[PDB]
């Protein structure tokens, strides 16, 4: 896997930052900071080392790190790096990546 | 047929007060012959007259916020867009594009809904506060 900060997800883990929230719409309406919701884009920064699905073989992560994914709205767990936020994913819970 | 009369039949059903006479006569030529006066209590000593014309109803702004003019502590506006609603205003989708043809025109929004609810209040204070733009609920 890769590490990313000083921080090595185990198994299938998935570290991942979510992106930035709107607060400012086309024509220049802005939002309020309560009521933007919780992203569900992010991007992969952090990949873990797979899982052994089965013994002797060692499944690599599907994901890679710099890859737009979007994220389930159920399913993550916190982490802190130096005062930032990340979120540890499984691999099969991330809905789909987006490619360009 | 002429407003001398109404005068003077306002006068004689009030016990020859010629001042009743004449502003009811004076209310009968303002808001019509069939017009809706009613009679309400005064806090100064002398009856007065007052015209209410356009559309007035009991009900005042939702937040304090929304004021823009202090030397009355009222809000004015020129030329402004009005949204209506029979239903509770409460998302922020429902909200949104009206602000967003308010601000493309650059015109004023007065919105007359049942209530406002949290967000679509912090939504309205906050566009009015930050970037000026011209609301009220």
């Amino acid at each position: 896997g890769q590490a990313f900060r000083k921080f090595l997800p185990l198994f299938d883990r998935v570290l991942v930052e979510r992106s930035a929230a709107e607060t400012v719409t086309k024509g220049g309406i802005m939002l309020p900071e309560k009521s933007q919701g919780k992203v569900l884009q992010a991007t992969v920064v952090a990949v873990g080392s797979g899982s052994k699905g089965k013994g002797g073989e060692i499944q690599p992560v599907s994901v890679k790190v710099g890859d737009k994914v979007l994220l389930p709205e159920y399913g993550g767990t916190k982490v802190v790096l130096d005062d930032k936020d990340y979120f540890l994913f499984r691999d099969g819970d991330i809905l789909g990546k987006y490619v360009d | 047929t002429t407003p001398e009369e109404i005068a003077q039949v306002a006068t004689i059903s009030a016990n020859g007060d010629k001042e009743i006479g004449n502003i009811i006569s004076d209310a009968m030529k303002k808001v019509g012959r069939k017009g809706v006066i009613t009679v309400k209590d005064g806090k100064t000593l002398n009856d007065e007259l007052e015209i209410i014309e356009g559309m007035k109803f009991d009900r005042g702004y939702i937040s304090p916020y929304f004021i823009n003019t202090s030397k009355g502590q009222k809000c004015e506006f020129q030329d402004a867009y009005v949204l209506l609603s029979e239903k509770k205003i409460s998302s922020i989708q429902s909200i949104v594009p009206a602000l967003e043809i308010a601000n493309a025109h650059r015109k004023p929004l007065v919105i007359i809904a049942e209530d406002v609810d949290g967000e679509a209040l912090s939504t309205l204070v906050l566009n009015r506060l930050k970037v000026g733009l011209q609301v009220v609920a």
